[PDB]
């Protein structure tokens, strides 16, 4: 059938630019001078849905930001200017031949200025502790990028075992970052040991933020 | 104004076969087709199959031949789409498209969305903990509260604060696979000045097993 490649697979731009995604497909898809095509967008937790259609126009209620054009085997998506709200993946899809296929996948990010995280750790709950388990959990939200690194310190001393990191999406109207990290031990390990302190290494801090508690 | 709708979620074990429900109003059933599509997290979206509800015609593709069965019913302006024996690669987020016919076919509507997880794990209901600080340093105006969903099978769970009352601030975390367990957590930052004068409490839904867990912070 007809083969639909997207390059790149992730791409970053600042607002106020312009973002191209080119949908290259394995054979023509025009037919009659009007070529198949479907571009989509999908947001996180999200179906997709329509953009540009024949990949000449635009679709009623989508904003004129979004653009494509290209013709035969090669075709772009224009969207200028880049705005907070059009971080998402975006699709391609060929009506041409049979069974119809979609594409590779492109997930569009905007690109800013690095921000720090703001770091806050939680003790375990009394009802957890009443079960026997006890989980240590820490907070990192706002920042940019989204590479980054916890570290878990009991008494002074590193544990990475029983922790749980959980990474999400772009923020839409921050254009930031959150991540949490949870430290799992049971409750005879919790009353054997007093001082847990979460720490975050980020690029816009050379030493890491330590931020603790005393049990 | 048309509408497809879809169950929450739907868990199988390996080999097993399960019948997925995709439901339209708004227009004339037998006047459509019915596609389906298959997103996979970090896959994309895939192509499924493709039926005529009138006559039952079915297209499927090579990679869902014989792993997939569509049939519809008409009385009830319903479809439905049988899978049998799936995998741990047949894990994934199901769809169900109209295909709006104007020269080029495009998809104008979608269906809610089905999370089929290949799983021998049995379902299990949610515990959900408060988290407090309980201390602070005084170096920040702002006070940011947490709350931890962990112990429940299998995904997505519903976490909202006040029963959705705060709209802003929140932070819904992903979960993560320990133990045949998922687990996640939430956040919400309020100023000083909210946090004495007003209650926040953690309203979690667990879909799956139809439960509600209410944790005061």
């Amino acid at each position: 059938d007809i083969v639909l490649t997207q390059s790149p697979a992730s791409l970053a731009v600042s607002l106020g630019q312009r973002a191209t995604i080119s949908c290259r497909a394995s054979k023509s898809v025009s037919a009659s001078v009007y070529s198949y095509m479907h571009w989509y967008q999908q947001k996180p937790g999200q179906p997709p849905k329509l953009l540009i259609y024949l990949a000449s126009s635009l679709e009623s209620g989508v904003p004129a930001r979004f653009s494509g054009s290209g013709s035969g085997t090669d075709f772009t998506l224009n969207i200028h200017p880049v705005e907070e709200e059009d971080a998402a993946t975006y699709y391609c899809h060929h009506s041409r031949e049979l069974p119809p296929a979609f594409g590779g996948g492109t997930k569009l990010e905007i690109k800013r200025a690095d921000a720090a995280p703001t770091v806050s750790i939680f003790p375990p709950s009394s009802e957890q502790l009443t079960s026997g388990g006890a989980s240590v959990v820490c907070f990192l939200n706002n920042f940019y990028p989204k590479d980054i690194n916890v570290k878990w310190k009991i008494d002074g001393s590193e544990r990475q075992n029983g922790v749980l990191n959980s990474w999400t999406d772009q923020d839409s109207k921050d254009s930031t970052y959150s991540m949490s990290s949870t430290l799992t031990l049971t409750k005879d390990e919790y009353e054997r040991h007093n001082s847990y302190t979460c720490e975050a290494t980020h690029k816009t801090s050379t030493s890491p933020i330590v931020k603790s508690f005393n049990r | 104004q048309v509408q497809l709708q879809q169950p929450g979620a739907e868990l199988v074990r390996p080999g097993a076969s399960v019948k997925l429900s995709c439901k339209a109003s708004g227009y004339s059933f037998t006047r459509f087709w019915m596609n389906w599509v298959k997103q996979r997290p970090g896959q994309g979206l895939e192509w499924i199959g493709m039926i005529h509800p009138s006559d039952s015609e079915t297209r499927l593709n090579q990679k869902f031949k014989d792993k997939a069965t569509l049939t519809v019913d008409k009385s009830s302006t319903t479809a439905y789409m049988q899978l049998s024996s799936p995998t741990s690669e047949d894990s994934a987020v199901y769809y169900c498209a109209r295909k709006d016919y104007d020269y080029d076919a495009w998809f104008a509507y979608w269906g809610q969305g089905t999370l089929v997880t290949v799983s021998a794990a049995k379902t299990t209901p949610p515990s959900v903990y408060p988290l407090a600080p309980g201390s602070a340093a005084q170096t920040n105006s702002m006070v940011t509260l947490g709350c931890l969903v962990k112990g429940y099978f299998p995904e997505p769970v519903t976490v909202t604060w006040n029963s959705g009352s705060l709209s802003s601030g929140v932070h819904t975390f992903p979960a993560v696979l320990q133990s045949d367990l998922y687990t996640l957590s939430s956040s919400v930052t309020v100023p000083s000045s909210t946090w004495p004068s007003e209650t926040v409490t953690c309203n979690v839904a667990h879909p799956a097993s139809s439960t509600k867990v209410d944790k005061k912070i």
